[PDB]
């Protein structure tokens, strides 16, 4: 059930 | 209270022989799904989930995970020049998941650490990130002019919420069962001191109270719990234990208070 | 940097000749790099299950080992941790009465 935006982690 | 947690750590130092990148999933406590940077492959690690899940799901969740394995790994290039650092031992951490709590309302949350310590938090109220420390800045700019407040905001709110009571569902005969635990107590002698020690075996589900009792009454003096630790085969165990004078074996009991006992059961040595 | 905190607990109450299973399960350290080993008098356990690396909610790093064994009456079940924050090799040892 993970998010489609990977790029949410992103630092 | 449900819970739906995603978890995973990027590292520089695994070390010898294991992955760099690991992510695991978890429902109520329960790991249910892993990967690893050396599989690449997102994997089932209960019986409940992949029965209820073809191929099809767990390939789309590979895809998700392999492109945040390359933004955690980038991650760690970019902080240790943020922290004009070389090399060494260090660690990239995210925690991402949502609550169902007893109320009927719903929790959000979507933080980092850097090093163990609170790098980033993200605010599903204000929908802005939060930098916990002064080189967290920069991340606050670029993670904000990026937009992933927008849809992250409807994911921990409706979309992970949606699979979590699929997954309550879906492994309820496995979350929702009582265990009950063996328990038992044994005495020691140190040094002109007596030490008790009680144990409970193999309790699911995870909450539970362990206190000791001195002629009945409840005695907190001297005792300390080594917390809940987890078995192998998805059971809990727990270990208290109190100091005691020399001789007062028979006058200590364990009580325990758990969903699969009706009453509370006391035990002694 | 934070030291492991460990504990040894078979996952049934132990007797002498029954089946049961040793855990070791080290907590609350930094960095996530360890070293686990289930040992029976100086010789390492067979079929050691190694669970996923898992963290808390303060971040700090957890693992469980657990191998499936039966005690034997006279024999010393020992958790052999190693560690960066520490400078000697730590024995934790298993009481089957404690």
């Amino acid at each position: 059930g993970r998010a489609e935006e990977y790029g949410a982690d992103t630092l | 209270l449900h819970t739906l947690r995603y978890i995973r750590t990027a590292m520089t130092d695994p070390g010898p022989g294991l992955p760099w990148f690991v992510d695991v999933g978890y429902v109520d406590g329960e790991l249910f799904m892993h990967y690893n940077s050396t599989a690449r492959r997102a994997v089932p690690r209960t019986e409940w989930i992949a029965a209820n899940t073809d191929q099809q799901y767990w390939d789309r969740e590979t895809q998700i995970v392999q492109g945040s394995e390359q933004i955690n790994r980038e991650n760690l290039d970019i902080l240790r020049r943020r922290y004009n650092q070389t090399g060494g031992s260090h660690t990239v951490q995210w925690m991402s998941g949502c609550d169902i709590l007893e109320d009927g309302t719903i929790r959000g949350y979507h933080q980092a650490a850097y090093d163990g310590r609170d790098f980033v938090a993200f605010d599903k109220g204000t929908m802005t990130l939060t930098a916990a420390v002064p080189e967290a800045v920069p991340t606050k700019r670029k993670w904000e002019e990026g937009g992933y407040a927008e849809g992250l905001k409807q994911y921990l709110e409706e979309t992970c919420v949606e699979w979590l009571r699929r997954y309550v569902e879906y492994g309820k005969a496995e979350l929702g069962r009582r265990e009950r635990p063996e328990v038992r107590v044994w005495g020691k002698e140190a040094d002109g001191i007596l030490t008790l020690s009680c144990r409970a075996h193999g309790f699911y589900p995870r909450p539970i109270v362990v206190s000791w009792l001195k002629d009945g009454a409840v005695r907190g003096q001297d005792a300390q719990s080594g917390g809940i630790v987890p078995n192998g085969d998805g059971t809990y165990h727990t270990w208290v234990t109190i100091d005691a004078q020399p001789g007062d074996g028979d006058k200590y009991q364990c009580r325990v208070e758990h969903a699969s006992l009706p009453q509370p059961g006391l035990y002694s040595w | 940097d934070l030291t492991p905190k460990v504990q040894v607990y078979s996952r049934f109450p132990a007797s002498a000749g029954t089946k049961n299973v040793l855990n070791c399960f080290a907590a609350g350290f930094h960095p996530p790099k360890i070293s686990i080993t289930l040992m029976k008098d100086g010789v390492p356990m067979e079929g050691a299950q190694y669970s996923d690396m898992s963290f808390n909610d303060d971040w700090t790093f957890q693992r469980l080992v657990h191998a499936d064994f039966t005690p034997s009456s006279g024999s010393t079940y020992a958790c052999k941790v190693e560690h960066e924050t520490l400078k000697e090799p730590q024995v934790y040892k298993w009481d089957p009465e404690f």
